[PDB]
């Protein structure tokens, strides 16, 4: 028991590093890369993943946040805080003489009660028309996803990214495409210079459209130079990209987005050039801008910025919105978080403890206390007293039937999340609670750490 | 004297596994030079990555590696017995008692122990529990005796249905291999009736791949397809593609990857192809679809092309894998693990592979006895009465082995937080005036009958446990000196 | 936490006391002497001074 | 002390043309002394110093990763 006691104290020190980064208001910390480069970003998943500690207990939390980054990507701080809160309560219950599995069995039973309670609070945003539905997707990134400064009004470059996944996904409200949705950055100008077009813009190297063809006749591929032109004149292609108009030193993977959007193919050798691979591109003009006015699922957001971290942090916020919008479109269950569901689910578990009593009463209390650590952490990050914040939320949810009252970090006034348009994925909060408890059961099973000889 | 110094170094082996005994046991964390995190209860993976100093530590490793063939599970309650026999034998080795009397007396105790274990094992057959019952009701807690406590209820309604398709006298362990799929849930795992493998490589037509086949045909080809010289290299590859179409194969498995010429020819005709096929996956198809591997196009013939019921393209975890269903000959059911944590996938990987060993020995003989460490208590109770009249000094020798089996109930109380003395007093009356079958119950936290508890364990585990601990403990006593050069 | 805010804020204070007066003819200067190559620079602005002096303070990167 | 106190009291009466003369060590008119700077130079140094300093304002702790 003495070995795991130092591991819990070491795990709490890791949670205290990102403790100030929890929530959209959460403040980051300066991280120094081993190569000497400084990394400043407000994303909690980026700093925690790049940070490497000594003790193996901290490395176990890295693998937990590694799956959260590839799935959720935003708000991964609450995963470690909830996991550390279960270990903080383990210093008491385990010391009382109760086996960890007996405490772990109460967490899995209380998790099903939280999921069932969270399902009753789901609000379907697809019940309205397409005008209000597409407006909620843009307003979803207006508040919850906003973190860094200057994001106060981000809708200039955000609406281009929000409407990007809307045109790709069908109106049946079920689609997933991870292939054709990517972010392409550029160093220069300002963030306000971004544009929304259908195509891809590369860093390597105009003609009027025709009648029958869609224009520019895009074909993806001194005597020998003119001989290949005669083969192009057979298909009449105005612009041809020659890998092995002409280009110099272009990559094969970079030309994949052009062949898929234009329904073209890669030509291994000039002898294999044929008309069946001729594509359609609306306009090509100069850095050439490739645009397509037809129906396609290929959309790339061209982003500019004065620094690398400005473009990188902006893309990670917009790229993680793909899983957010998919949970707001493909998933019909939408819940309001940010202190609303966290405190609501904690009150349902607290009432279950007094019903069963026995050894599960203290076990269910630890799960409800673990969920109460998120609003107490957001209270300190917002400058509010943790005791006074939770006392106000619980008083209103018991007297009033509205479950959308939650913590106000940025001073939005009224605490109703429905009026503030603060939305969190339903599957997001489900995976964060289960995978956190999944690791906490393995932490309590740690006996002796074996390390290979140096 | 030299053996005592060797035992003390080997005592810490099972003392690190001390809490791991029982379903309440803990796990051991191991970090190698590659920073590969391995968390598992099974000591086989623990002893494999454990740094050894004295050669006696390798003795327990060789028995643990051979434990998979003899039993395969319950390694926490077996290997620990090898160190306990030598722990209480220290006062006897210091006296004039030779280690030969300990080794000779051990075989006399095991000969009496196995005789009682076979007596405890009872086969009724007749109208009592049959297939789909013994593998479910009695195997509920028998399959996983250590881990998967919360998810046990999920696998009883799932994993039991997968091993039901395995007929007796076959017992093929090549087709039970699993895969690692990131993301998902444990109880949501889909059952697979055919060969399924990862793509491992991304295609430009990945989204354009054919969804399903009505009558697919799988063909394995090792021919490498890659591109006056330009016309010659392009024509030779084109002629090889036409000879494959003559066989009418909708699925072509290539060992080496293919270029764009072979991909475009197969895409226009809606012919499926998969590259980077491992050699282990090819033998899995031979035992399922029944095809053959052709090195070149000289000997390829239409009768070498196999077929299966239907083909389906499954998308799970934001990645698509090949799925075969309705193979002509399938002796098992392929299972695909899920979940976002890599340690959990490897945690249940060792547990599910240990559960098939019970189905293997159950089909040969169906037998169950009282579990929960109550097997050694009844055997130790009988050895106390017999050893008094057996060959002089062997009374105190067997009684030492009788008290050595008492470590099992002491370990079950250590994790549960019970008293080691309180359980011995209650079992002593339960294994004497209470006949036999009364065991220990962890749920109600008292002593009860394992017959009404529904928890049983195969007696074949305890039979090979003494045999695995026979040459392990005898080798320690038979070696009086250890020499290490340089 | 105590020395975290201290060493970070004094990064520009230690070598910046001489360049505070840079505006005006009365500005103090700073001398940078290289260990070899027989090179050096004299200026009252911290631009060249900061870029040519390596510092282990993480706040110096900003 | 005395020089800044006189300059703070000069602008308190509504005179924005005063200043600090380093040659004579007294309060003198900056327009007649010849000290003039552009407004773009003022906005550049004031706005950048407040925004760039926000890095160390919100970050109270710095953790460096060990060299790989």
């Amino acid at each position: 028991l003495e070995a795991k006691k130092s591991h819990i104290l070491a795990a709490r020190s890791v949670a205290s590093i990102i403790k100030t980064s929890l929530g959209p208001r959460g403040l980051d910390k300066i991280l120094i890369s081993p190569d000497g480069e400084i990394t400043i970003t407000n994303d909690g998943a980026t700093i925690l993943s790049q940070m490497e500690l000594d003790n193996e207990i901290a490395k176990l939390l890295v693998q937990l946040s590694k799956s959260q980054d590839d799935e959720i990507g935003d708000g991964t701080t609450g995963v470690v805080v909830l996991a550390s809160a279960l270990l903080d309560q383990a210093l008491e219950l385990i010391q009382k003489g109760i086996h960890p599995i007996k405490i772990a069995n109460g967490f899995d039973e209380a998790a099903k009660l939280a999921i069932s309670k969270l399902e009753e609070t789901c609000d379907d945003i697809s019940a309205s028309n397409d005008e209000l539905f597409r407006d909620f997707l843009l307003r979803a990134a207006k508040t919850s996803l906003g973190s860094k400064i200057v994001s106060k009004d981000h809708d200039r470059f955000a609406e281009m990214a929000v409407e990007a996944v809307i045109n790709v996904m069908d109106k049946d409200r079920k689609d997933v495409d991870f292939d054709l949705i990517k972010m392409q950055g550029r160093v220069g100008g300002s963030i306000s210079d971004s544009k929304l077009i259908n195509g891809v813009i590369l860093d390597k190297d105009c003609v009027l459209p025709k009648e029958g063809s869609d224009g520019v006749k895009l074909a993806i591929l001194q005597d020998k130079f003119k001989e290949m032109i005669d083969d192009v004149k057979k298909a009449g292609a105005d612009v041809v990209i020659c890998q092995w108009p002409a280009v110099r030193w272009v990559g094969g993977q970079e030309l994949e987005h052009i062949a898929i959007s234009t329904n073209g193919r890669i030509v291994p050798r000039f002898q294999d050039l044929s008309k069946d691979k001729l594509g359609t591109c609306s306009r090509i003009y100069e850095m050439l801008i490739i645009e397509q006015s037809k129906e396609t699922k290929t959309v790339t957001c061209f982003v500019r910025g004065s620094n690398k971290m400005i473009v990188d942090e902006a893309e990670r916020a917009l790229h993680d919105s793909l899983c957010v919008v998919r949970n707001l479109v493909k998933d019909s269950r939408v819940v309001y978080g940010g202190g609303a569901a966290e405190v609501t689910m904690s009150l349902a578990v607290s009432e279950e403890a007094d019903k069963q009593r026995g050894i599960d009463q203290y076990a269910f209390r630890g799960f409800a206390q673990a969920l109460d650590t998120i609003p107490m952490t957001l209270a300190e990050n917002s400058g509010l007293d943790p005791i006074g914040t939770l006392s106000t939320l619980k008083s209103k949810q018991l007297k009033e039937k509205i479950s959308n009252i939650g913590v106000d970090c940025l001073g939005y006034g009224s605490n109703d999340m429905k009026e503030l348009f603060v939305v969190d994925p339903f599957i997001g909060k489900k995976q964060q609670i289960l995978l956190a408890t999944q690791l906490c059961r393995m932490i309590l099973k740690i006996d002796n750490v074996i390390i290979s000889g140096k | 004297g030299q053996i005592i110094s060797n035992i003390n170094a080997c005592v810490a082996v099972q003392e690190a596994l001390k809490p791991t005994l029982g379903p309440l046991g803990s796990d051991i964390l191991i970090v190698t030079s590659n920073q590969k995190t391995t968390i598992s209860n099974d000591g086989a993976t623990i002893l494999k990555l454990l740094d050894v100093v004295h050669p006696a530590a390798k003795t327990l490793v060789d028995i643990s590696r051979a434990q998979d063939a003899e039993v395969g599970d319950g390694t926490t309650s077996v290997t620990i017995l090898a160190g306990e026999l030598m722990k209480e034998a220290k006062p006897f080795l210091e006296e004039g008692i030779s280690s030969h009397l300990i080794m000779k007396g051990y075989r006399k105790a095991v000969s009496l122990a196995v005789e009682k274990i076979n007596e405890l094992a009872v086969d009724i057959t007749s109208e009592k529990s049959s297939g789909r019952e013994l593998l479910e009701r009695c195997a509920r807690t028998a399959m996983s005796s250590k881990l998967i406590h919360n998810n046990a209820d999920f696998f009883v309604k799932m994993c039991v249905d997968a091993v039901l398709s395995l007929d007796r006298n076959d017992l093929d362990d090549k087709l039970i291999g699993i895969k690692k799929i990131p993301g998902g849930a444990m109880e949501e795992s889909l059952f697979i009736n055919g060969v399924a493998f990862k793509k491992t490589f991304s295609y430009a037509g990945f989204e354009q791949q054919p969804k399903k086949f009505n009558n697919p045909k799988i063909l394995s080809l090792n021919v490498e397809l890659e591109l006056a010289i330009v016309d010659a290299e392009w024509q030779l590859i084109f002629e090889k593609l036409r000879q494959v179409e003559e066989t009418g194969a909708n699925i072509v498995l290539s060992k080496l990857p293919i270029g764009d010429l072979a991909t475009q020819f197969f895409a226009d005709r809606n012919i499926f192809c998969a590259g980077r096929v491992s050699a282990d996956d090819m033998n899995r198809v031979i035992q399922a679809v029944g095809g053959s591997i052709q090195s070149t196009t000289s000997d390829i013939k239409p009768e070498h092309l196999g077929t299966c019921a239907l083909f389906e393209e499954m998308q799970i975890g934001s990645e698509r894998y090949n799925l075969f269903q309705g193979c002509p000959q399938a002796k098992t059911c392929t299972l695909l693990l899920r979940g976002g944590a890599e340690q959990v996938i490897a945690e249940v990987e060792r547990s599910l592979h240990d559960a098939i060993m019970i189905v293997k020995r159950a089909l040969q003989n169906k037998l169950i006895v009282a579990g929960g460490g109550a097997t050694e208590m009844e055997v130790s109770k009988c050895l106390r009465d017999y050893s008094k009249t057996i060959a002089g000094k062997q009374q105190m020798i067997i009684n030492a082995f009788a008290k050595a089996l008492e470590v099992i109930p002491r370990q079950l109380c250590e994790n549960a937080g019970f008293d080691a003395i309180e359980i011995l007093n209650k079992l002593r009356l339960a294994h004497s005036k209470g006949e036999k079958w009364y065991g220990v119950v962890f749920e109600t936290e008292n002593i009860g009958d394992n017959f009404a508890k529904f928890v049983w364990e195969p007696a074949l585990v305890k039979i090979n446990a003494l045999n695995s601990a026979t040459e392990a403990t005898n080798l320690i006593l038979s070696v009086d000196e250890t020499i290490t050069n340089k | 936490a105590e020395n975290a805010r201290l060493s970070a804020f004094v990064g520009a204070i230690a070598v910046g006391d001489l360049v505070k007066s840079t505006l005006g003819p009365k500005g103090m200067d700073k001398l940078l002497q290289s260990a070899s190559s027989n090179t050096c620079m004299v200026t009252n602005d911290g631009a060249t001074i900061l870029k040519s002096i390596p510092l282990d303070n993480p706040a110096a990167k900003v | 002390s005395e020089l800044v106190s006189k300059l703070r009291s000069s602008i308190y009466n509504g005179i924005s043309t005063s200043g600090l003369d380093l040659n004579n060590g007294t309060i003198a008119d900056m327009r007649q002394l010849g000290i003039v700077e552009s407004y773009k130079l003022k906005r550049a140094v004031v706005s950048s110093a407040s925004e760039a300093a926000e890095v160390l304002l919100r970050v109270d702790n710095i953790i460096r990763a060990r060299p790989r």
